[PDB]
């Protein structure tokens, strides 16, 4: 879960 | 009291509750309301999108964490804190935590555990205003959050 939150979160960061 | 806590809790609680219930809390926020209203607009726009785009992953996390009561929220707390243990902190991660919180809040309502939304919102708020408080303040708090995710009108 924490790895998934990091991955999703870093992807949101890149998108914006 | 701690205004950063108060504002963060209000925004996060309002988002989680309106997601869980499908209904906006109709009573306007009277304190730091302009920024808090923009933060809620931002969460509906970006947060709803995170949940849609990553629905399968979010469902997998929901399954793994098995959050069904307040004691289980302590487990989410440890997970969220350790997200940041790789030394990386950014707005993407922060909004993703709140987004996943909404996803959990919806599920809690379906199993008649709406009562656990308060501890859930407190746990997410705590990561922001205690664990990562210094970063959050340096980044201009909720005004910074709103700025980062704002849409330029062309």
């Amino acid at each position: 879960a924490l790895e998934t939150l990091r991955r999703v979160g870093d992807g949101v960061q890149r998108n914006h | 009291g701690d205004e950063l806590y108060r504002q963060s809790l209000e925004i996060i609680s309002r988002y989680l509750r309106e997601q869980a219930t499908g209904a906006k809390d109709t009573k306007p926020m009277g304190r730091s309301g302009a920024t808090s209203r923009k933060a809620l607009e931002t969460l509906r726009r970006v947060g709803d999108g995170v949940q849609r785009n990553h629905e399968t992953a979010f469902q997998g996390m929901l399954r793994k964490l098995d959050i069904k009561n307040e004691d289980d929220v302590k487990s989410l707390s440890r997970v969220m804190i350790h997200v940041f243990s790789d030394g990386v902190t950014n707005w993407g991660r922060i909004v993703t935590l709140i987004s996943f919180g909404a996803f959990v809040a919806k599920h809690l309502k379906t199993i008649n555990q709406e009562s656990c939304i308060e501890p859930l919102a407190e746990s997410i708020t705590d990561v922001l205003v205690r664990t990562k408080r210094d970063w959050l303040v340096k980044q201009r708090g909720w005004d910074g959050f709103v700025e980062f995710f704002h849409v330029e009108d062309l």
